[PDB]
């Protein structure tokens, strides 16, 4: 028979809806000024994804060090222009942007992505490179990132350019990484929420199936299941078209809450099974957020 | 030719319009 | 450093 899953699953389809890596997001390339530059460019926003600055006094969400201390101190984030365009409340970025019908009225998450996006480097009219952004979505600011690096953790390295990994830490649970691509109905095509009393499965000839195998990982709890698939999803970076990812990769989890075991795998899920121990998961869903109810499919 | 990071530069433009 | 946005 036909899948009654198939619009509800479209979301999960995350190398369609997103189309880019998750853990480090360099999807496309940009100029500046003659030079090229690799940047994110998913289409979905990244719920709880931050990144660790190793051996470091301050967090990722502090402005970038200037001069000569760039890349050796400070964080990430847009250093102190006139007028000030990082960080922007909410309610700055809509009176800000109050000229434009376009984008006055986006969503939260997309207006930060578009403002992030406005930003031309060293005003170079013929650039296309566009900064991403966090999105604090507890105090509601968007912190347009200077540096659009994801992983800097190497052996090698790891007064010198600091090391750096992403991560879903605890302390990243408001956040949300967004590349310049983010789409004006992220909420409709993509993931937010985990499915509570849900396990992904594939539709076969009228029954939705288990998925036949996965790759078993222990986890206390749903935020740690959603920290190891975050860990081992689509990545554009080797861990330490070129290394691109397109979205592919272990981007889905089923976490079995009582034997506490995040089940990982790497195909398309194309439908839901009803199972009170499970929680259904993926690499850009909030680490934390929950949907109470299975739902109904027609 | 490809740079792994981004120079920090000293000004910037706006696309805001249009 | 402080930077200035141009048009």
């Amino acid at each position: 028979m036909g899948n009654p899953w198939t619009e509800y699953m479209a979301k999960y389809d995350i190398e369609e809806v997103h189309g880019s890596g998750i853990r480090v997001d360099l999807g496309e390339d940009a100029e500046v000024a003659g030079t090229q530059y690799r940047l994110p460019s998913g289409k979905c926003p990244v719920f709880g994804k931050g990144i660790i600055i190793e051996n470091s006094k301050t967090t990722f969400l502090t402005p970038v060090a200037t001069g000569n201390q760039y890349l050796k101190d400070g964080g990430f984030a847009f250093p102190p222009t006139e007028p000030l365009m990082s960080p922007m409340t909410l309610d700055e970025m809509r009176h800000f942007y109050k000229d434009n019908k376009y984008v006055k009225n986006l969503d939260e998450l997309t207006l930060c992505s578009r403002h992030a996006g406005n930003m031309i480097p060293d005003n170079d009219k013929n650039s296309n490179y566009k900064y991403p952004a966090v999105y604090d979505d507890k105090d509601k600011k968007c912190h347009i990132l200077y540096i659009a690096a994801q992983e800097n953790n190497g052996p090698r390295y790891c007064n010198s350019m600091f090391c750096f990994r992403p991560a879903k830490d605890i302390s990243f649970q408001n956040y949300v990484y967004l590349s310049k691509n983010v789409v004006d109905n992220w909420e409709k095509v993509c993931p937010r929420k985990n499915l509570q009393n849900a396990k992904f499965g594939l539709w076969v000839d009228g029954n939705c199936e288990d998925i036949p195998h996965v790759n078993e990982f222990p986890a206390i709890d749903l935020f740690e299941c959603n920290k190891l698939v975050f860990e081992l999803s689509a990545s554009d970076q080797p861990k330490q078209d070129r290394y691109k990812s397109h979205g592919k990769g272990y981007n889905w989890g089923n976490y079995n809450t009582e034997t506490q075991k995040c089940e990982i795998f790497n195909v398309k899920p194309t439908c839901l099974i009803n199972d009170k121990s499970y929680i259904a998961t993926t690499a850009l869903s909030h680490p934390i957020e929950v949907e109470n109810n299975f739902p109904s499919v027609p | 030719v490809f740079a792994e990071f981004l120079p920090l530069f000293s000004k910037f433009g706006s696309r805001m319009h249009i």
